[PDB]
């Protein structure tokens, strides 16, 4: 719904598809109007070329018409050249997007929109495509203590993916992404080497779930 | 660039005569005006990426990792990192073309505020990671980046904290090297100075073109006015005005066809930044040779300089598998 | 070279008011009023040829536009690291751009920040993607 909003409210959210639009319309404006130059000629119109001077001199006032357009002309079409290669740029662009973003789920940062990109949602403009890019966001934040591995009997224990987190007395393991504390065990850990080597290795006890079915 | 001062040196008849050609000056203005604003949006875009300005804390304990080569000293009187002083000073007269109605612009951002940018970037990717790319910035230690990062490229976590101290010694190493390479090579930076002296020498043709007949008696304006009648004075202007005009007008393509080059590499600078600075790249070869770890971003002028920090396998053994 | 520079008119949307202000590029404030001769309409012209609110930027001279030492968001790029709004009895003013506002991470040796709820975000990304095909 904000999105509606946001293209409602703003005037200039489609700024690039209009400016473009009226760089092409003011070229060719531009065009038109180089018809009413003389370029040295006594007159700007052919017929009064032709009808005042006789040939001999109505000769070189054509000539320097004629080139004072095809300069024009050249310069119009070198202008129109440029901005056909900037738009076949953005064109590839946003056929990337597409296919990258749209038809799939894209690792690359700040690629499909701000955020952890989730999906792209294509739509259509006049002479332009629009991308939304919906994305996940952390919104709420909290700080714990945090250790690189645990001791639990002379072995470093590191986790099988997360982290290692302390609500203060307490120590739990969660995912990166978000706050979901577990107990620490031999499933979510994996042992390497002894614990002597890491630095700022914190003791603890790792809870192995085997042994209440030994006991039971 | 005037297009009437240039072509015209304060002359009224030169001036009326050129009013007949049309709105050419109008165009190259409006082309030139864009060029600029391009310029400033593309160094926009390759620097202006992150909102909040982080700050390094106080004490710079990252686990053994230094970064002063990168950081920012303050001792200094611009608060610039010694790899980004010297990348300036590397660099090297333009004003002296104020002479014929060519003015140089300033930029939009200083030195000052691309330094200031740099500076935040590098400070938030060390104590946030990619975190303050995506969303929220979020602290966590150097080592544990590292592992994550470690393990981002298929490596087990625990090689890092068993090796942390290598990895580190490495890195300063490395840091010193590279510092070293650029001092010791002026070639280096081959592409912002060849942009320079591309951009110098396309001026100065343009000025010095005002120095060519173009098949009329002299190339002063004054000269021919005084030695000449109205009747053969305005051909002589004519001709010089249609010259100068076919100089302006091939300068200004050269430098739209630069601008829109500049433009494709700013773009692709960006992309960089975004994709390598605010985290981790999977792509081979992008954000430099090897396994891609990291990377920190420098400013020099007009351009930027990625140093791309990589894992790269060095001993191999034979084995059997099955 | 004597002087010469460009004039530019610094204005905000004509829904908001008229008062503009008037920017010589590369000049000296000293040679603004005989670098325009004064010879034009007695109100307006010669009120932004001069007066107390002048001010001397690297990008040039400005004039109807006070100096504010505050930073904000840049709103009219005039150059130099220097921009211009009308922010306040509103007026226009002339001010250095803010890049963004300050920020400290607490960072530390033993201690992560990890989420706690998430927020779905949804942006928008406008492409050309063709122009008219004149002829
Ligand atoms: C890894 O191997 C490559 C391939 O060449 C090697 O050549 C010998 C050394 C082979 O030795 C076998 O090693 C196995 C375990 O790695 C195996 O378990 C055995 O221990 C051993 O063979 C067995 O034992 C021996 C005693 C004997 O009984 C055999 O019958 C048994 O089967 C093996 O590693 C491997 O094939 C090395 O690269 C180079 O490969 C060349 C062939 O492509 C090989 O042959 C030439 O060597 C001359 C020496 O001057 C070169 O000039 C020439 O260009 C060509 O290379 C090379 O000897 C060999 N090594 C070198 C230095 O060129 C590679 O070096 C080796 N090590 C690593 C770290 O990659
Ligand atoms: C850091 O995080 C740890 C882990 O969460 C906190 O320690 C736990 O805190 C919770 C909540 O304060 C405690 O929950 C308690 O559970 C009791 C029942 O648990 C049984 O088992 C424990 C051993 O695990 C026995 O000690 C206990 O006596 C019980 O036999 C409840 O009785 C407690 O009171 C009420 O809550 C329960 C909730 O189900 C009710 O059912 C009860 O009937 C009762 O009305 C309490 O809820 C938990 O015991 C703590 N320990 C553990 C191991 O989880 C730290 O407090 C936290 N620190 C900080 C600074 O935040
Ligand atoms: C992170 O990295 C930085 C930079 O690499 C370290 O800061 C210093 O870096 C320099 C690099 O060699 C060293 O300090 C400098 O030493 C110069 C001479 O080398 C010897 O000097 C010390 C003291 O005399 C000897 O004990 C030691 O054996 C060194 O080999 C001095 O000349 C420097 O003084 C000034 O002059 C030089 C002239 O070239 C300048 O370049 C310097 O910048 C400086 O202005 C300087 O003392 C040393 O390695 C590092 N420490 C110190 C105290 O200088 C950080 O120490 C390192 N670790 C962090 C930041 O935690
Ligand atoms: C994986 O690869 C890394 C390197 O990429 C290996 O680590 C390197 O190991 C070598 C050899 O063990 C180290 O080189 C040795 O360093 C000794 C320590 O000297 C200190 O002071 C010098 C002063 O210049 C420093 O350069 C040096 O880094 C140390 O800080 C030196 O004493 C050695 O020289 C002499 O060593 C013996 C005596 O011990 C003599 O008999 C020899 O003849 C020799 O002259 C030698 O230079 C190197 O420093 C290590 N790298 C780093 C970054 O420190 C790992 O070992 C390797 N791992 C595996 C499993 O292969
Ligand atoms: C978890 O993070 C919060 C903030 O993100 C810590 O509280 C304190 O918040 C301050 C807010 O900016 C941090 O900066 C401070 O700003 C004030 C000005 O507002 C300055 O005067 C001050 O010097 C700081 O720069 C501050 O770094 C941050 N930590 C502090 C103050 O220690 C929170 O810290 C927890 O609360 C404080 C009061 C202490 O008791 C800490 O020991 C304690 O951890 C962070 N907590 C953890 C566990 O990381
Ligand atoms: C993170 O940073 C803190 C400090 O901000 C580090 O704490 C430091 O830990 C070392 C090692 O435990 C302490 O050394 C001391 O040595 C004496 C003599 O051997 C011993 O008696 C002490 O008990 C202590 O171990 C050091 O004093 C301590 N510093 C402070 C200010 O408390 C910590 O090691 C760093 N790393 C981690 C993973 O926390
Ligand atoms: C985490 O747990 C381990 C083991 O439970 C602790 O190791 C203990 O370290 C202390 C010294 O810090 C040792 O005390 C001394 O040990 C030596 C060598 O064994 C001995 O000769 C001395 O007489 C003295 O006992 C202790 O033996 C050692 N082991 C145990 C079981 O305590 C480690 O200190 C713990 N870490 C933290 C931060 O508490
Ligand atoms: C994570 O964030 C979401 C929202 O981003 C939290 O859910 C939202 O919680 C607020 C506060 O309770 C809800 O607002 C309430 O709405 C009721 C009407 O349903 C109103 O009577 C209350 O006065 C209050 O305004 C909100 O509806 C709810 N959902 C959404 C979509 O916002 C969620 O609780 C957060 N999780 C944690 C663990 O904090
Ligand atoms: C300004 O006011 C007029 C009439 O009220 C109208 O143009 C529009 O509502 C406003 N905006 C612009 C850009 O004119
Ligand atoms: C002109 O302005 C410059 C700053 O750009 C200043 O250094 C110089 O002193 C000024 N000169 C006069 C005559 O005001
Ligand atoms: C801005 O600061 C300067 C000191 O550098 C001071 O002289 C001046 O009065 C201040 N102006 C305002 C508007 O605060």
């Amino acid at each position: 719904g904000k999105i509606q909003d946001s293209l409602s409210s703003t005037a200039s959210a489609l700024g690039k598809l209009q400016d473009v639009v009226n760089q092409n319309a003011q070229a060719l404006n531009t065009l038109v109007k180089q018809l009413s130059s003389n370029f040295g000629a006594i007159s700007s119109v052919l017929n009064d070329i032709l009808s005042r001077l006789d040939p001999p001199e109505a000769e070189v006032q054509i000539d320097r018409l004629i080139t004072g357009r095809l300069q024009s002309l050249q310069t119009y079409v070198t202008q129109q050249l440029i901005r056909a290669a900037e738009i076949r740029a953005s064109a590839n662009l946003a056929a990337t997007k597409m296919s990258e973003c749209v038809l799939g789920q894209s690792k690359r940062v700040d690629f499909c929109g701000k955020g952890y990109h989730l999906m792209s949602f294509p739509q259509s403009a006049p002479h332009g495509v629009v991308f939304l890019h919906v994305t996940y966001v952390p919104a709420q934040e909290k700080n714990f203590t945090t250790a690189p591995a645990i001791c639990h009997d002379g072995k470093a224990h590191f986790p099988r993916e997360g982290v290692f987190v302390s609500n203060g007395t307490h120590w739990f393991v969660t995912q990166r992404n978000f706050y979901e504390p577990q107990i620490i065990t031999t499933d979510n850990t994996f042992v390497s080497g002894n614990c002597d080597v890491v630095i700022g290795i914190v003791n603890n006890t790792v809870y192995d779930p085997l042994q209440p079915e030994l006991d039971s | 660039v005037d297009c009437t001062m240039y072509i015209c040196g304060d002359s009224t008849e030169c001036s009326n005569l050129l009013l007949q050609y049309g709105s050419f000056c109008t165009q190259l203005n409006r082309a030139l005006t864009g060029i600029a604003v391009e310029q400033d949006k593309n160094t926009q875009e390759v620097f202006a990426q992150v909102k909040q300005i982080y700050k390094t804390p106080p004490i710079k304990d990252f686990g053994g990792f230094n970064f002063s080569q990168i950081l920012p000293d303050p001792s200094k009187p611009s608060k610039r990192s010694f790899i980004e002083d010297l990348l300036f000073n590397k660099v090297t007269l333009i004003c002296a073309q104020k002479f014929n109605g060519l003015t140089v612009l300033p930029p939009l951002l200083t030195d000052e505020m691309i330094a200031q940018y740099t500076s935040a970037l590098l400070a938030g990717t060390i104590t946030s990671g990619w975190t303050f790319g995506a969303g929220a910035a979020l602290q966590i230690p150097f080592a544990m980046q590292m592992a994550y990062r470690f393990n981002g490229i298929g490596v087990t976590q625990n090689v890092l904290y068993e090796n942390q101290k290598l990895i580190a010694n490495q890195f300063n190493s490395a840091i010193g090297k590279i510092q070293d390479s650029l001092s010791s090579t002026a070639s280096a930076l081959g592409k912002l100075q060849d942009v320079v002296n591309q951009n110098a020498q396309a001026l100065n043709t343009l000025v010095k073109q005002l120095s060519s007949n173009f098949g009329a008696i002299s190339s002063v304006l004054n000269d021919i006015l005084s030695r000449l009648d109205p009747p053969e004075a305005e051909v002589q202007i004519d001709r010089l005005i249609t010259g100068r005009l076919q100089s302006l007008q091939t300068y200004v393509t050269q430098q739209l066809i630069r601008a829109a080059e500049i433009r494709a590499s700013a773009n692709l600078a960006a992309t960089k930044m975004s994709e390598c600075v605010l985290g981790q790249s999977k792509r081979v070869d992008f954000c430099g040779k090897g396994y891609h770890l990291m990377s920190f971003p420098q400013s020099a002028p007009h351009g930027v300089v990625f140093l791309h920090v990589t894992y790269v396998p060095a001993q191999e053994k034979n084995f059997t598998t099955a | 070279p004597c002087s010469f520079g460009g004039v530019s008119v610094i204005t905000p949307g004509t829904n908001t008011s008229n008062q503009v202000a008037v920017l010589y590029q590369d000049v000296n404030c000293t040679e603004v009023p005989v670098a325009i001769h004064a010879d034009q309409l007695t109100p307006t012209w010669r009120v932004y040829s001069t007066g107390s609110n002048v001010f001397q930027t690297r990008a040039g001279c400005l004039i109807g536009a006070e100096h504010v030492n505050n930073s904000y968001e840049c709103d009219i790029p005039i150059g130099a690291g220097i921009c211009a709004s009308y922010q306040t009895s509103q007026s226009i003013i002339a001010y250095t751009m803010s890049l963004g506002a300050e920020n400290s991470v607490a960072y530390s040796n033993n201690s992560i920040a990890i989420p706690t709820n998430f927020t779905i975000s949804v942006t928008t990304e406008i492409l050309p993607v063709s122009m008219t095909k004149t002829s």
